């Protein structure tokens, strides 16, 4: 005897020992991304290139 | 104004420029089945799960 059985049940598992079947379907994708910039840029410049007279001295 | 007494002749220039910059970014896909571990005073529930795969040589 293997005790009750439900008629219209759908049959599952329900005791030690009783199988079952697994569909293996796994996808598992993560990802990450990251950036830093920084930048500078410097340029002066000063020249006489003719000194009127009273100028000269300065 | 004579012998070039007040003749002259100057030039300048300052330039600066700067600038930067920073992004981020994360995606994440895929399947997992947790269990409840607590419930809380409003009904919440804390879940907790792991999944563990091995492939070959890891």
């Amino acid at each position: 005897n293997y005790g009750y059985q439900p008629l219209f049940e759908d049959r599952r598992p329900r005791n030690i020992g009783d199988t079952l079947t697994i569909v293996l379907q796994e996808n598992v994708s993560a990802s990450k991304s990251s950036s830093a910039n920084a930048s500078r840029d410097g340029k002066t410049s000063f020249g006489f290139d003719t000194v009127p007279r009273y100028l000269q001295g300065l | 104004f004579g012998n070039s007494r007040a003749d002259m002749e100057a030039s300048g220039g300052n330039s600066f420029n700067g600038k930067g910059g920073a992004n981020a970014s994360n995606t994440f896909s895929g399947t997992l089945t947790v269990t409840v571990d607590q419930v809380l005073a409003n009904g919440n529930l804390h879940v907790v799960g792991e999944k563990q795969i091995a492939i070959n040589q890891g």
